RNA sequence: AUUUUG
């Protein structure tokens, strides 16, 4: 299984992104580029130290800090 | 390119920029480049929850940008 | 290499390098390369008692990447020629 | 003799790696590259505070996480001689 | 370049605050350093103690400064 | 790559990321950039204060690991916390 | 048309600069490059500490671009 | 997008 093919197979579906810091995003994967900068839509952003969440309709996430990409979104 | 299409569809509109520090900038996205450097018109800066500054035009160095979000 | 050339023109003059680790070193600029690594001579450390390990150092090398500021005394010829050079690069490159 | 040439010449011999966060890895240098990526065998991992310890049969270390490397002086001598 | 410091005794200050004192044997274009007969000098105010350490390969990005002694 | 990841195919490995995150998972795939696909992944959670592990884990399932933020890779088999040698 | 134009059009102007480490600069921009290294003349620096502010002055100040967060042209 | 422009 190739990592980026799994990500590409997730387009249109939910994707859970876990940053190196205590921050996470979960939303519909619109797309991504050669550095895995990611466009998500209908997104919830999580601060996992404070527990505060925010919503975003559509966003481009800088891939620099991304540790993990989990297809199927977040429980 | 999905990131480039998103950016081209929010240029000239009002966007939320979050920096890795968590400082926030709301403004009109003028243009961007390959390093994700940004030019913003009519910029409000927010630290925690409070507006701390306004700028008629602001250059943001792209290494600081955590995300660009449609408003 | 605009600032490489600027620093070339500051060679043998006094500057103060403020490192990102908050130490400040005054001294005579003897060298600078493409990465803005610098060599200082006859150095003096600001708040020297705070940095005892520097007391027996006379010359030193500083990696460009750890520099926050380099500051020095003003000269009008310096300022206007530097602005001229920046405009020249912008017309050219 | 360049630092990375010494590093390549340390293959097969003990090494200490300290990471940027203060973790230390003791073990035999298996392989290395120009990024300073390393592979080690028979490894003892010490955590920053010096509190907890681990044994790892092998491990890979990405080069841009390294603070420094320590090697035996004898290695530098025997590499100079050859 | 650093060629002027080769085979001389130097103090190297690292980003984490460590002071290494040893003989500079080599360097490269990242300012990776190779030091021989190195001690690590641990300071508390003006007082210090030394620890023998042997040979270091210091990754250049961690080097704050190199001072000739 | 100096690491032949195919040697860990279908074995559990431990990965550490820049910043301190630690996971384990069963290697299902990889590319030449050291992105990974791991299955049955568990993350070892840390204390917000000391940054040290708590012993608590969370399950994460099938995960794509970014090679750019990988700092450590090691097989789990043969690993053990040990007392100070 | 490109973001660095904001900096270009700010030459010989008093610019405001926000820097990592809770630092701020105000000064006349004399030169810059694509890293956002710059030289500022007659520059004031505000260092914020945790609340309290230290003010410093420099006749001529080179700033390394990697500390730069934000540049704002004058009003 | 693996050390001097994160």
């Amino acid at each position: 299984i190739l990592p980026l093919e799994l990500i590409d197979k997730c387009i249109g579906s939910n994707l859970w992104v876990i940053m190196k810091s205590e921050r996470e995003f979960a939303g519909t994967l619109v797309g991504f580029d050669d550095y895995v900068n990611i466009v998500l839509k209908d997104v919830t952003e999580y601060d996992t130290v404070t527990g505060v969440t925010e919503k975003h309709s559509e966003m481009l996430l800088n891939g620099n800090g991304m540790c993990m990409l989990i297809p199927g979104g977040k429980p | 390119s999905s990131p480039n299409e998103f950016l081209n569809k929010v240029i000239g509109k009002k966007v939320l920029i979050r920096l890795s520090s968590g400082v926030d900038y709301k403004g009109i996205l003028s243009c961007l480049d390959g390093y994700m450097n940004l030019a913003l018109e009519r910029t409000e800066e927010y630290v925690n929850g409070k507006k701390t500054n306004v700028y008629g035009d602001a250059f943001i160095r792209g290494n600081n940008v955590l995300y660009v979000s449609a408003l | 290499m605009l600032f490489y050339s600027f620093f070339k023109t500051l060679i043998d003059t006094e500057v103060t390098v403020e490192l990102k680790n908050d130490m400040s070193i005054r001294g005579i600029l003897k060298s600078v390369d493409q990465f803005l690594n610098v060599k200082l001579e006859n150095i003096s450390v600001v708040d020297a008692s705070k940095y005892p390990h520097m007391a027996a150092v006379k010359d030193l090398f500083i990696r460009g990447s750890v520099v926050r500021y380099v500051h020095m005394s003003s000269a009008y010829v310096d300022t206007i020629l530097l602005a001229d050079a920046c405009r020249r690069d912008l017309a050219n490159n | 003799m360049l630092p990375l040439t010494l590093l390549n010449a340390t293959q097969g011999r003990p090494i200490l790696v300290e990471l940027k966060n203060g973790e230390t890895f003791n073990g035999h240098l298996e392989n290395c590259d120009n990024y300073m990526n390393l592979t080690l065998r028979e490894v003892i991992r010490t955590m920053p505070d010096g509190d907890k310890f681990f044994r790892l049969p092998e491990c890979y270390i990405r080069g841009n996480n390294i603070k420094y490397l320590r090697i035996q002086d004898e290695v530098l001598s025997q590499v100079a001689k050859q | 370049s650093l060629v002027d410091y080769v085979d001389r005794k130097v103090i190297v200050v690292l980003r984490d605050g460590k002071k290494l004192i040893g003989i500079l044997r080599s360097f490269d274009q990242f300012a990776n350093l190779m030091l021989q007969y190195t001690i690590e000098r641990i300071y508390v105010d003006d007082m210090y103690g030394d620890i023998d350490r042997g040979v270091y390969i210091v990754r250049g990005e961690n080097v704050v400064l190199l001072g000739e002694l | 790559s100096i690491l032949d990841l195919s040697r860990y195919q279908d074995q559990r490995i431990q990965a550490t990321f820049t910043g301190g995150r630690q996971i384990t998972g069963i290697l299902k795939g990889f590319d030449q950039l050291m992105n990974l696909v791991l299955d049955d992944v568990e993350e070892q959670l840390r204390n917000p204060e000391d940054g040290k592990l708590t012993g608590a884990i969370r399950k994460l399932g099938l995960v794509v690991v970014r090679g750019t933020t990988l700092v450590l890779i090691a097989p789990m088999d043969g690993s053990e916390e040990i007392p100070n040698p | 048309a490109e973001p660095l134009d904001l900096v270009r059009l700010s030459l010989d102007e008093i610019v405001y600069v926000k820097l990592r480490g809770d630092r701020e600069l105000n000064g006349r921009l004399h030169a810059y490059d694509e890293h956002l290294n710059m030289v500022l003349g007659d520059a004031e620096e505000i260092v914020t500490i945790f609340l309290k502010t230290i003010r410093k002055h420099y006749e001529m100040l080179f700033v390394r671009g990697d500390s730069v967060i934000l540049i704002a042209p004058p009003r």
